[PDB]
């Protein structure tokens, strides 16, 4: 959507604050994990075939090797996506990385405000004005820069996601 | 017959995003315009619909002329701004805890006045509640300017030129004495700091009751811009409507040399507001107002 | 040769067991996901790869299911091909 329709206050905050890509990362290393053994599981899968067309060698037997072809290019697919998922969650926490690191610090927002609000109180000859109105002038740059940086983050995060398919169900073996 | 166009705050808004403005002047008070990849987010809505109904919008492309003016506003050589109200002007703030964060709302009292000039072009945008009205307006000399400050404030409230005279004191001197004077509320009696500076006991008077009990406030003040930067007037010009009449505060401009500022204390006569105006605009950073430029090379 | 459909139903259950062995074991981690911020975005990723994860799991059964029906068949071809 568009970040721009929040104030600074909100974009800041929202990105400092929460647990942390931690629990991405752990994720990230359970679906190696997974990776790791379904390729074996696939690999094991195409032996085992190849052991009975090398046992038997029969019709039959050839017969059940185009039953199970549907089923074994399934499961290469699978493997397929699996190997991306690593990939794609580390570059959603880099993105989160860099959208937590460009953000503009609440401190700065906090400043800007308390130094107007100094100003205002000593206005009473109306010639801060003028740099009451630079400092408002600051506050929206913050707003713009918090609204690139979550577009920013959002289009990373976007990109990533894309690339994850939707898992399909498994065919019969017959 | 008339080119004047009003939208609220998000048809504001809209505009930007169609003519692609990041920001325009703070005190318009928007909220600023970020592309993302898609520009048809923000679709159709009605919010368009109404611009399309005023001629504003035809298809999906702004109307020529006010597109124009707009990109006046995007990016202006000069920029001149006035900040009326009626009774005590409180500088965009109103004191509520329901007030949300960044919040685009002004004080019902107030409204700002945005003269912006690109090239030789002049273009009024002014900010009244919700509402942002936008048009051509005619400018060429300090006094026009001042013109349309005082019809501005005369709207307001009718006030005649306060009676004192004219007056230069040190200006953080008078800035101290005056933050020591606003603890007492501007009370006369507390006034005696003042009254030591070379100031008449009728200034001191008219000043204590236009700081304490104001009925209507204008600030005009000026930025300039060049290249990657930018730099506001030097000066502020004050009006102040109190009980004993009107009254103008400004600072004269420094020395080439420097080394202190004087401010100006003045009745709001027009030929003492014209000279206000005419320091203002000459207190900026770059060069000569009326013809600079933001372009170097 | 009933005998090589015995063994080849009990390696295709024996990769039946690891498929889901392996869906079981990590399975605490891919749905335990939580956004790393409070922002949208954050959470919209958090929550996508929750439901990747859970809809995985799903496929992992459906594939277990169909492994099993699998060696099921292996087997009845060897008895009826042993009978004989």
């Amino acid at each position: 959507m568009h970040f721009e329709a929040y104030p600074p206050e909100v974009n800041s905050a929202n990105i400092y604050a929460g647990p942390g890509p931690d629990s991405m990362l752990a994720a990230a290393r359970a679906w190696r994990s997974l990776d790791v053994e379904m390729t074996a599981v696939q690999r094991s899968f195409n032996r085992t075939l190849l052991s009975l067309m090398d046992a038997w060698a029969g019709p039959v037997v050839m017969q059940l090797m185009e039953a199970a072809k549907p089923f074994v290019r399934w499961l290469t697919d699978l493997c397929v996506q699996l190997s991306e998922v690593e990939r794609q969650i580390h570059e959603i926490v880099r993105a989160y990385e860099w959208a937590h690191h460009d953000m503009v610090p609440l401190a700065q927002i906090y400043n800007n405000r308390a130094e107007r609000q100094i100003l205002i109180d000593n206005n009473a000859l109306g010639q801060f004005t003028a740099q009451i109105a630079d400092l408002d002038q600051e506050y929206d740059d913050f707003w713009d820069e918090d609204g690139e940086v979550m577009r920013d983050y959002r289009l990373r995060v976007s990109d990533a996601l894309s690339k994850l398919t939707p898992w399909k169900a498994p065919p019969p073996i017959a | 017959t008339r080119t004047d166009i009003t939208v609220n705050v998000d048809g504001f808004w809209m505009l930007q995003a169609l003519l692609d403005i990041r920001h325009v002047a703070p005190e318009l008070r928007c909220r600023p315009y970020v592309s993302t990849d898609s520009n048809d987010w923000l679709n159709e809505h009605p919010g368009m619909a109404v611009m399309r109904e005023q001629g504003i919008v035809v298809n999906d492309a702004v109307n020529e002329q006010v597109a124009a003016r707009m990109k006046v506003l995007a990016a202006p050589d000069l920029e001149v701004v006035a900040l009326l109200s009626r009774g005590k002007l409180l500088y965009g703030v109103i004191d509520d805890e329901n007030q949300p964060p960044g919040s685009r709302d002004i004080p019902d009292n107030e409204f700002r006045v945005v003269l912006a000039r690109r090239g030789q072009h002049w273009v009024s945008a002014v900010r009244v509640g919700n509402d942002i009205t936008v048009d051509d307006v005619t400018v060429s000399d300090s006094a026009s300017i001042a013109a349309l400050v005082m019809d501005g404030l005369e709207s307001i409230h009718h006030a005649d030129p306060a009676a004192i005279n004219a007056v230069n004191v040190p200006m953080e001197e008078m800035l101290e004495a005056t933050k020591s004077w606003q603890e007492s509320g501007f009370n006369v009696f507390s006034g005696g700091d003042l009254r030591r500076m070379g100031i008449s006991a009728a200034t001191v008077a008219a000043l204590g009751q236009a700081l304490s009990d104001p009925a209507a406030e204008v600030a005009v003040y000026a930025r300039q811009y060049r290249d990657d930067a930018k730099g506001p007037s030097a000066s502020v010009l004050s009006l102040k409507d109190g009980s004993g009449g009107r009254i103008a505060l400004y600072q004269q401009a420094r020395t080439a040399g420097s080394g202190e500022a004087w401010l100006a204390i003045c009745p709001a006569t027009p030929q003492l507001v014209q000279v206000g105006v005419k320091t203002v605009l000459d207190t900026l950073p770059y060069g000569e107002w009326k013809t600079h430029s933001r372009v170097s090379s | 040769n009933p005998e090589a459909l015995t063994v080849a139903a009990t390696e295709v259950r024996r990769i039946r067991d690891r498929a889901i062995q392996s869906d079981a074991q990590v399975a605490p981690m891919t749905t335990a996901v939580r956004p790393p911020a409070a922002d949208l975005v954050s959470e919209k990723a958090a929550t996508f790869l929750v439901e990747y994860a859970r809809k995985y799991r799903q496929t992992i059964a459906a594939a277990a299911v169909v492994l099993e029906e699998f060696a099921h068949a292996l087997t009845t071809g060897a008895d009826k091909y042993a009978t004989a």
